């Protein structure tokens, strides 16, 4: 039930992890701080950022209790 | 009510995952999924629910000596071909590049082949 996925496209391979901060530590420490700036910024990026977080949250709520239905 | 229709965007997350192999990416609070690819390569997913649109966002590391002309220069390719685009981020300090999927043209393979495109755009960048 892997955490790095295998992402093949055009002849090439990336590996992909979700960035939370153990994987963060595993970056070169010197590619780490720009990183983390880089993350803590980019939800931020777009305007409307309000709203956007809003609407997230209320859909990522629909889908805990979509959950529960199954269960 | 809650707009159901913006769950759109986490239903082709998860059927990309599903493609990748691996445990579900998901979106965040703030509609965003942070992404580390190859130890190397700082990659952000966000849904833009307003403007019907999905963002691929990463960190360019460019030369600090690279001209500021060659990075506006960059800053056209979207115009040229469609391709990936850069600008500076005043907040932070820090060059990103980007590209948008409209809602309408997604899919697994789309968003496949736009983040690979965005990945060597961004490698092109780090070596310049």
């Amino acid at each position: 039930l892997k955490a790095n996925g295998q992402l093949e496209v055009d002849g090439k391979r990336y590996e992909i992890r979700a960035a939370d901060d153990g994987t963060i530590s595993v970056l070169r420490p010197e590619q780490q701080s720009k990183a983390k700036s880089f993350f803590k910024g980019a939800s931020q990026l777009i305007g409307g950022s309000s709203q956007r977080a809003q609407i997230a949250q209320a859909l990522n709520e629909k889908v805990a209790s979509a959950r529960t239905v199954l269960h | 009510p809650v707009d159901m229709s913006n769950l759109f965007y986490k239903t082709l997350l998860d059927d990309f995952s599903r493609s990748l192999e691996m445990q579900p990416l998901v979106f965040d609070d703030h509609g965003t999924c942070n992404m580390i690819i190859d130890n190397t390569f700082a990659l952000t997913l966000s849904c833009d629910y307003a403007r019907e649109r999905l963002l691929l966002i990463g960190l360019l590391e460019p030369h600090k000596d690279i001209p500021q002309q060659c990075l506006l220069a960059g800053a056209l390719n979207p115009l040229l071909n469609a391709g990936p685009g850069l600008g500076l981020d005043e907040k932070s300090g820090l060059y990103h590049a980007y590209q948008s999927i409209p809602r309408e043209k997604l899919s697994v393979p789309t968003l496949k082949r736009e983040m690979a495109g965005l990945l060597e755009w961004m490698r092109g960048w780090r070596e310049a």
